[PDB]
């Protein structure tokens, strides 16, 4: 796990292979502290919401198309860790309105 | 690895549509973590960090 | 999510100020380095008596 | 010449500390070690020369 | 909002230990001292090596 | 383009005395400066309430 | 007075499928006529069954 997480550090930044070190040890702060997400496995309840966020970015044929994935998922490989994939990619959803400003200035100030 | 592949290949298509972002490598290392139990708050919370990190870096 | 802000909140003050005293103690002197202050003076003197 | 050397670097014996050729050298005892204000003065025997 | 709250208070926290970890290596003792305590005495052993 | 800029500042100007605002025109070409060079809205407002909260404490 | 309740706060535990031991109620009983808030006194022992989780 330590392996996996400094490699994730160093993947995303595309480079920084001991350089990273002080973002690492956020992160296995961050990953160390607890939560209690709002719904709690069952995937019904996760399938729900994407639909909806779906319909809202006005990609309707992508909500459809969704669905039989999903059926598709579950029958390649099942785990009671299905959920936590499925909201982890829901809550890193990117919205594809406006600008993302600069980071040209931005990281100046 | 016949069965692990093709559900990373399900999982690649619903990442693209739903707007994730992120890469091939990186998400498989989501997965794996996922199934040696992490909470799922945390992961994008760390994801997001890091995203932003790399590139005000490139500029 | 209320419950969230409590228990993580002090979760944070707890690891932030072990690490803080763990800094100051390994900092303030180790023995180790203050045994080779001694065996200088020690040795100072033993030159003094070369002169 | 061997002989000779070796006598003169301790003064026909009238040192213990260091070798020396000078003839002005000063004579002196160290101070007391900080070995000896833990536990008072110890002679030093001379093992494994 | 309440995820946002939580990426602002463990980072701030993990700045702290940064700036702190700095300020007390430096201050509480010097590295640049103790080399040179330990330098003194190799020269002082080479000096009776040399008689 | 002296011109442009001019009624450009003009127009936002008469909208923020509308809301009513304790900003002068120097200090609202400024804010303008910072929108287009990146910086979320929100961050810039927060700031701002600090700011003119402990003028007050000081005077 | 304390294991009379006990009793009874077991039965409801069964029920939801919570685990809780029998000590931890018993406990609960002298932390509430000190006085606790009810927040207070679930948080803290929340806590305390994921960090016994992890430990092992």
């Amino acid at each position: 796990p330590n392996v996996l997480l400094q490699n994730l550090c160093c993947r995303i930044l595309g480079k920084g292979e001991a350089d990273v070190a002080q973002q690492f040890q956020y992160a296995v702060r961050v990953i160390g502290s607890n939560f209690a997400p709002t719904v709690e496995r069952d995937e019904f309840l996760v399938t729900e919401k994407i639909k909806k966020e779906f319909v809202r970015q006005r990609r309707e044929a992508d909500g459809a198309l969704f669905s039989e994935l999903h059926r598709k998922l579950q029958s390649q490989g099942v785990l009671k860790n299905r959920w936590s994939i499925l909201y982890l990619l829901l809550s890193l959803s990117e919205d594809p309105r406006k600008q993302p400003n600069k980071t040209s200035s931005f990281a100046a100030l | 690895m016949s069965a692990v592949r093709e559900t990373m290949d399900v999982l690649l298509e619903i990442s693209r549509l739903l707007n994730t972002g992120l890469d091939m490598e990186t998400l498989s290392i989501c997965v794996r973590l996922c199934e040696q139990g992490i909470n799922p708050e945390a992961l994008s919370s760390v994801i997001k960090e890091l995203r932003r990190a790399s590139d005000t870096l490139k500029a | 999510d209320i419950v969230n802000l409590q228990v993580e909140m002090i979760k944070q003050f707890h690891i932030q100020s072990s690490e803080i005293q763990m800094l100051l103690e390994r900092y303030s002197l180790n023995e180790s380095l203050v045994s080779e202050i001694e065996k200088l003076r020690e040795e100072n003197k033993r030159l003094r008596a070369n002169f | 010449d061997k002989f000779e050397k070796e006598t003169r670097g301790s003064l026909f014996g009238a040192l213990v500390h260091s070798r020396t050729n000078d003839m002005d050298i000063k004579l002196d005892m160290p101070p007391v070690p900080e070995n000896a204000d833990l536990s008072g003065l110890a002679i030093k025997v001379p093992q494994s020369i």
